């Protein structure tokens, strides 16, 4: 009984640039790889459950919610419902200047509560292991960091491992999320070969992962920049009232607007 | 009963016969579930890659600590023929998934040429559809009928086809004019054995006599895998099944594994027994088929709160019953009653297991009630039987030099006619039937002098 | 071997609120787990006598004598049947109900009243007395030429013929009812006896005495009670409750002293006046009135006159209280009838733990001493902590091969001696002594043969007490073991008496099971092993070991012991191997030493 939840950050602008590039890898290919990985996860154990979620620029949609070709009926039905959901969301998009980048944090927050309701539905006597697979092609957002950090803490409190694979560029928010959860972090050099990477590391259960040799998660550096002048400092004074990093000591703290008490 | 677990029967099969079993997509899914996680994950990894993978690469993937566990799984795959060695030009030898097994797993995983084992043209509502609770009752009653032949009750309504299978199985033996049914010692042990294990043993006996019938062993095995995964809510179509499968379905109705509204009906209803059938005991202290109804006491008093003729007969064989009432049956585990069970032929461990399997919930979690004090006495009676051994033995005399006797002992030991070395006393324990061969060797020793 | 009572009892779906199964044979099964069981158990004790008492399910079989005791209490016939219906899972059989009706038809078929120390028989109906008079034996024994009496017919009955009348009454199906009137006995003087307020009284003992008194005058009853565990207290408390001079009979001389010791603390009357018939103290016998005697054993005929004649005469006149009996099973059959002849008591009280007395199915003295009013629960006593929860382990030792060949060869008592003197059995006892020595707990060893324990004790340099020893020397060794705080292994014979002390000790080893007095061995297990501390915890310092020689058929007695154990509630286990007896330094380990032991037994005359 293992629950695998797959969250993909889909940006129509970024995917459209990939289509303009005419590279062999496509958004359609990425979803096909996810569906093949999902069929394999259900195939290995009947008890194992698969949930697929795609994040739109302003909204998050849950894709997952016979044997015509001799394919298993449950696998065929699951793929069909996902195919209808993905096509409807991608074909129609609303362009927003304020939010040209999809919100991974909003999709992650929806996934964590969805796992929590499913865990309550699952009987206490049976034991379920919950893991999240994240594929991100969109650029990271500085504004989304505050929302993103809270979802990582929610996963840590619920003890849900987060495993993230980045198609093009590593994201600082995404790598930090994997480090806090303890989930493996991987970067895929070849986007068409992403499915093979998913099968080797993401597909195996946690007990299976220990038995096999898998590449270690990349070490994540910790960086502290004062928000006062957006400048990185090895040592930064932190105000007690507002808990905000400062490059240099300030007699009056701008972030809370209070004046520091001087003896 | 040895637990095949989709492994022992598969092992030792001809590679072509294993490929024929792999021909069905459903069997490949069942084999994939049977495979251990390390082997199952590796089969999925090699499922998408045609190229054979070298042994050195296979060793590299597993950690050195877990490499030993992988080797055992790899041996199972090679025996099952799932992995066949391919000789590369380089010294390392590639390992490639069996093509028929790989294609059928691919057909289950993704769209394939095959139309699937079960096809329904367009059937929805069923006339006289069998209810799921009624199916469970029917399955229990049919198995009781097979057992009840070993009781002599009028509830034993076998179809004579089942009776012929029982004689072939050897659980029940018919001897004397009129072929009156009798219970073999193995049959008493079979009655003691749990129902899922009993079903598995009966299926193995059916496979043994299937060759004389001419029914295909692979086709019967494929149906058995379908029965294990069968769902009571789901309904399956008789049409699309081979004539041998139709004959197997009629026997399945006698077993109670499958319920047919009509023999010629094109729709059949899966039954609880088919899902229950497996190569394993249902529980050490519990039965899936029946909730525990036997109260076990160190005093040897047994109370049964469920009234059934078959259940009473099984309780009677191990323990004589002082009183009979519908609400409660009073039974005592007398030394004489256990001795009668030994005379009929029974396993002492099985009697303890039977009491534990049907033990009352209050009895569960109490250390003294589970083992009766009589078990120590049963071991003492077994020791008395072990102490006295009967076989016919011929006697040889005038052995003289010990070395000549030792040469005869080696020949006798190979024959197995010898019971004991008896090197000093120099008296032969050779059986009279094997005496002539030993005498020929002894005469040869005299000629050699 | 299977009996179906489904036809006998109609099936009704009332099992949740009912813990009893009622059958025509009268066997009844009680569920211990059910809450209603406690009320059912009290009803079962009054109307039925239990063949066995397994802890998981209590077995009670209806008995006519037990039913008669309930009729003597005055329970209504309809009420007894109604209570059975309330607790019955299935409808009560009509035939069993008819059997209950006949027993409860009259509270007393014949009523016996003591007036002026004379056993007058008084009947509400004259015809019933006429039917009793019809028997020729009754006419021969009838006393002739020796008040609101409305509807009362009274004829004087000889005290000597009273025991014979009880047997004749059973033949005529007209059982006697015991009634005592204090006002009718004008000659007897009222006296005041009060139990000390400071002295503690056990609850079970108080309940049994309250039941015996019942309504108005005390009613004769036999109470099963633990022996050596407050047994003396129940009788002395009963004497205080009666407030009339009473006599206690104990076969053991030591037991008589223990009964006196319990009496001395509560009553300051004893300090002013003390008389003991036992030991011929004879101190102010007329003035003291209360006296202590030992059945007919104390009396001697032609050995002494003057004083012996006076001692017998004083007991009858001074004491008119109900007779008290202890260790009834040890007492021989007809001894009670002899005591009844020498002194006459209005009521009879019996205080012995054993359910069966004298271990004879054919001969029972229960009818002479009256029905058993109440039975103490040994499991309840273990919960109280008054008695330790004894753990019984059976150690099985193979008969020595040299010994076995002699054992089969001779059917003489010497073969029984060879079985009793088993070297492997002796090694097991020696290993048990070593195991107890490591524990440091006090250990006692008992052998059925009088000299068998002495021979083992000489080999182990251990103190031994046997039946042919001076009482003072035997008592002094017992005082050193209990009064002095020292740990040692003591070998004890039956000694013809049971000895218990205020200090409590536990642990016993049984060398052999061939003893003729099977009940005495069963009583010894309860008397010898006592709780180390009051309100003892579930962990037990009491360990009982039985040594069984294989192939000597010693197991047959062990099976009988298990039936006694289930009623006690004592934990029972069997160990074929001591798992370390062989790995120990023990005497007679070598086969040659065992052969020397075999030669010595053969040399000794049978
Ligand atoms: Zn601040």
């Amino acid at each position: 009984l293992n629950l695998l939840v797959i969250v993909v950050d889909a940006n129509p602008i970024w995917w459209g640039k990939q289509a303009l590039k005419e590279s062999q890898f496509t958004l359609s290919k990425c979803i096909d790889a996810v569906m093949v990985l999902g069929n394999s996860h259900l195939f290995m154990n009947r008890s194992n459950k698969l949930a697929v979620i795609a994040s739109h620029i302003q909204e998050s949609r849950f894709l997952y919610p016979g044997s015509k070709d001799g394919k298993y009926e449950l696998l065929t039905s699951a793929n069909e419902v996902i195919v209808e959901e993905i096509k409807d969301l991608m074909t129609k998009s609303d362009i927003k200047g304020q939010h040209t980048e999809t919100l991974l944090a909003g999709s992650l927050a929806k996934a964590l509560c969805y796992i929590h309701r499913m865990n309550k539905e699952v009987k206490d006597n049976q034991e379920m292991k919950s893991r999240i697979l994240v594929i991100k092609a969109a650029e990271d957002s500085a504004l989304q960091y505050m929302n993103f950090m809270n979802v990582i803490f929610a996963a840590q409190k619920q003890n849900i491992l987060i495993d993230a694979c980045v198609l093009d560029s590593d994201s600082g928010l995404l790598q930090q999320a994997c480090d806090i959860t303890g989930g493996l972090y991987l970067k895929v050099p070849q986007m068409p070969s992403l499915l093979q990477y998913l099968l080797w590391v993401f597909l195996p259960d946690q007990d299976q992962r220990s038995q096999l040799i898998l590449p270690p998660p990349v070490h994540v550096d910790y960086r502290a920049a004062c928000f006062c002048h957006r400048n990185l400092i090895e040592i930064g004074y932190v105000c007690s009232v507002c808990l905000s990093i400062f490059c240099n000591f300030s007699p009056i703290c701008t972030t809370c607007e209070t004046a520091f008490k001087i003896s | 009963l040895q637990c095949r677990n989709l492994q022992e029967f598969l092992g030792g099969l001809s590679p072509g016969v294993l490929d024929r079993l792999y021909g069905h997509p459903a069997t490949c899914l069942a084999v994939f579930r049977e495979l251990p996680s390390l082997a199952k994950n590796w089969v999925m990894r090699m499922l998408f890659l045609e190229q054979p993978l070298p042994q050195a690469a296979v060793a590299l993937w597993v950690k050195k600590e877990f490499s030993k566990a992988q080797e055992e799984s790899t041996g199972l795959l090679s025996g099952l023929r799932i992995w066949h060695t391919q000789l590369l030009p380089g010294g390392l030898q590639g390992l490639i998934l069996n093509p028929i097994f790989r294609q059928n797993l691919r057909i289950a995983l993704l769209g394939g040429g095959k139309a699937w084992s079960d096809d329904t043209s367009q059937l929805g509502p069923d006339k006289h559809a069998r209810d799921v609770p009624s199916l469970d009752k029917y399955a229990e009653e049919r198995w009781e009928v097979v057992l009840h032949f070993m009781v002599g009750s009028p509830s034993a309504a076998v179809s004579q086809d089942l009776a012929q299978l029982l004689s072939q199985a050897g659980l029940m033996k018919s001897t004397e004019p009129g072929e009156p049914p009798c219970i073999t010692s193995a049959g008493f042990q079979f009655l003691l054995l749990d129902t899922p294990a009993q079903l598995w043993y009966f299926m193995l006996q059916y496979l043994q006599t299937a060759q004389s019938r001419g029914m295909d062993l692979v086709e019967i095995l494929s149906f058995l895998f379908q029965l294990s995964f069968s769902t009571l809510g789901k309904d399956y179509s008789v049409e699309g099944m081979s004539d041998s499968l139709l004959n197997f379905l009629q026997h399945l109705r006698e077993f109670g594994l499958v319920f047919q509204r009509k023999r010629k009906s094109r729709r059949y209803y899966p039954t609880r027994l088919a899902i229950n059938l497996s190569s394993g005991v249902s529980g050490a202290g519990g039965t899936v088929h029946q909730p525990g109804f036997i109260v076990v006491e160190t005093n040897y008093r047994l109370y049964a709160y469920t009234e059934s003729e078959l259940q009473i007969a099984l309780i009677a064989l191990f323990s004589e019953m002082l009183y009979r009432f519908p609400n409660m049956v009073v039974a005592q585990v007398t030394r004489e009653s256990v001795q009668q069970a030994i005379a009929s032929g029974i396993t002492a461990q099985q009697i303890i297991h039977f009491l534990r399997t049907r033990a009352h919930p209050v009895m569960l979690k109490q250390t003294p009630v589970l083992p009766p004090t009589i078990t120590d006495q049963i071991r003492l009676w077994e020791l008395e039987r072990d102490r006295l051994r009967f076989t016919e033995g011929v006697l040889y005399n005038q052995f003289l030099s010990q070395v000549d006797f030792e040469l005869l002992l080696a020949h006798a030991r190979e024959l197995g006619v010898l019971v004991f070395e008896n090197s000093a006393k120099r008296l032969m324990v050779v059986t009279p039937a094997g005496h002539s061969d030993v005498k020929r060797f002894w005469k040869r020793q005299k000629h050699s002098s | 071997g299977a009996k179906d009572y489904r036809l006998q009892m109609p099936l009704k779906d009332d099992h949740t609120s009912r813990p009893l199964w009622v059958a025509p044979d009268g066997h009844i099964f009680l569920e211990a787990f059910s809450p209603v069981y406690k009320y059912a158990q009290d009803f079962l004790v009054a109307i039925a006598e239990p063949v066995c008492r397994p802890t998981h399910v209590h077995e009670y079989k209806l008995t006519a004598y037990s039913l008669y005791a309930a009729v003597s209490v005055g329970l209504q016939t309809s009420d007894i049947t109604e209570y059975l219906r309330k607790l019955s899972k299935t409808g009560v059989p009509d035939g069993i109900m008819q059997f209950i009706k006949l027993c409860t038809v009259s509270y007393g078929k014949v009523k016996l009243v003591l007036k002026h120390n004379r056993y007058f028989v008084e009947s509400c109906h004259p015809d019933v007395i006429q039917h009793l008079l019809q028997d020729p034996v009754i006419r021969e024994c009838r006393l002739r030429n020796s008040e609101e009496e409305t509807q009362t017919v009274s004829f004087e009955v000889k005290q000597e013929m009273i025991e014979e009348l009880q047997k004749r009454c059973i033949h005529l199906e007209y059982p006697l009812l015991a009634e005592y009137d204090f006002r009718n006995d004008s000659v007897n003087p009222d006296i005041n006896i009060d139990l000390k307020p400071t002295a503690v009284l056990r609850p079970y003992q108080e309940k049994s005495l309250r039941k015996m008194f019942g309504n108005g005058r005390a009613r004769s009853g036999v109470i099963v009670l633990p022996c050596g565990a407050g047994k003396s207290l129940v009788g002395v408390t009963a004497a205080c409750t009666v407030r009339k001079r009473c006599l206690v009979l104990g076969n053991s001389a030591v037991s008589v002293e223990q009964w006196k010791a319990q009496f001395k603390m509560w009553s300051t009357i004893d300090d002013s006046q003390i008389c003991r018939f036992t030991s011929d103290a004879k101190d102010k016998p007329i003035g003291c009135s209360v006296a202590i005697s030992t059945y007919s054993m104390l009396g001697h005929t032609t050995k002494r006159s003057w004083e012996a004649e006076r001692v017998m005469e004083w007991l009858k006149t001074q004491e008119w209280g109900l007779m008290i009996l202890d260790e009834v099973h040890t007492i021989p059959a007809k001894m009670f009838r002899r005591v009844l002849t020498i002194v006459q008591a209005h009521c009879k009280l019996g205080l012995t733990a054993t359910l069966v007395r004298e271990d004879d199915k054919i001969v029972d003295l229960n009818f002479l001493i009256g029905p058993k009013l109440y039975e103490a629960n040994w499991m309840e006593l273990q919960n109280n902590g008054y008695i330790a929860k004894v753990q019984c382990a059976e150690v099985w030792c193979p008969m020595s091969p040299e010994f076995y060949r002699e054992y089969v060869a001779i059917k003489t008592k010497k073969r029984i001696l060879l079985y009793t003197m088993n070297p492997n059995k002796f090694r097991a006892c020696q290993f048990l002594i070593k195991f107890h020595e490591r524990r440091n707990d006090k250990i006692i060893v008992f052998a059925d043969n009088v000299f068998a324990l002495k021979e083992y004790a000489i080999r182990l340099n251990k103190p031994y007490i046997y039946g042919p020893t001076s009482q003072g020397e035997r008592m002094q060794i017992l005082q050193n073991f209990k009064h002095n705080p020292k740990i040692n292994t003591i070998f004890i014979s039956k000694v013809g008496d049971t000895s218990f002390d205020l200090p409590e000790a536990n642990v016993l080893i049984q060398i052999s099971s061939h003893g003729g007095s099977r009940r005495q061995e069963a009583q010894r297990l309860g008397r010898v092993l006592r709780a180390k501390k009051g309100m003892v915890a579930e962990e037990y310092n009491a360990f009982f070991y039985s040594l069984v020689s294989q192939d000597t058929q010693e197991m047959a007695y062990s099976t009988k012991r298990q039936r006694f154990l289930v009623d006690q509630g004592y934990s029972f286990k069997v160990i074929t191997k001591l798992a370390g007896m062989e790995e120990e330094d023990l005497a007679f380990s070598t086969k040659e030493e065992q052969q020397q032991l075999l030669q010595k037994v053969l040399a000794a005359t049978d």
